[PDB]
């Protein structure tokens, strides 16, 4: 399948070249390979923002129909951000067939997404009703919660 | 008449499964090692760490997020060719 192929290619180039402080790579299985569709990674909080210290959790998930349909990603549920469900899936315009979402985008270039996104939610997509309210109405609120939860997992 | 060409077949010289070459950042600097796969990754921490004017027990050194032993090996990582290792500060 062109899936299996494409992740074999994604995961040749990230161990080889990948953003700094970030990591990202395949669910071990029971007889020790790697399951290809669904990986474990990390995104490093931007240094000199709130989120900064905290490495945030995301679990990768591939369709079979991959890569003309994006993959799901998602944050553990109930994390807290405006683009983020309380499912933990991450609204996000390059994983979104309908909006940006292109075969030829790489693993990269989501988690960097991903990074972007938590220092600038999108007000186009809120996903998280609380949040994005404290975000937009409430700042001192939403600021303390980021910079628990940025300790939370640093 | 024809020529009687009399050949012998050069078989291809094997390739070493020895050594593997590694990158370690700390985000600042990435600086590439010539390792045995066999070899403990502890003479490449210290390395990195002079390298870097910094003490061994002041750095963590990761692979793919998980944290390296310096007694541990490439091999018993399962690391390849031109793979990464990232130096961090130890909290």
């Amino acid at each position: 399948s062109l899936c299996l192929q494409r992740l074999q290619e994604e995961r040749k180039k990230w161990r080889k070249d990948h953003p700094f402080g970030f990591y990202a790579k395949p669910v071990k299985k029971a007889d020790g390979s790697m399951d290809l569709q669904k990986w474990e990674a990390g995104i490093p909080g931007k240094e000199g923002t709130n989120w900064a210290g905290g490495v945030y959790p995301i679990t990768v998930e591939y369709p079979n129909e991959y890569p003309s349909k994006p993959p799901k990603v998602k944050f553990p549920a109930g994390f807290y951000h405006p683009n983020v469900y309380p499912s933990g899936t991450i609204c996000l315009s390059i994983l979104n067939e309908d909006q940006d979402w292109r075969p030829a985008i790489t693993l990269k270039q989501i988690v960097l997404g991903v990074q972007d996104l938590l220092d600038s939610p999108n007000p186009n997509s809120p996903a998280q009703e609380p949040a994005w309210r404290s975000f937009s109405r409430n700042k001192a609120e939403y600021d303390k919660k980021v910079l628990l939860q940025a300790k939370q997992y640093s | 008449d024809p020529l009687v060409p009399r050949g012998s077949e050069v078989k291809p010289e094997v390739k070493p499964e020895t050594h593997i070459n590694l990158k370690v950042s700390d985000g600042s600097s990435e600086i590439f090692f010539k390792i045995k796969k066999t070899t403990p990754l502890r003479r490449l921490m210290e390395a990195f760490a002079k390298r870097q004017g910094k003490e061994m027990d002041s750095l963590r050194f990761l692979y793919d997020g998980i944290r390296i032993q310096a007694d541990q090996t490439p091999e018993d990582l399962d690391m390849e060719d031109n793979d990464i290792i990232e130096a961090h500060r130890e909290q």
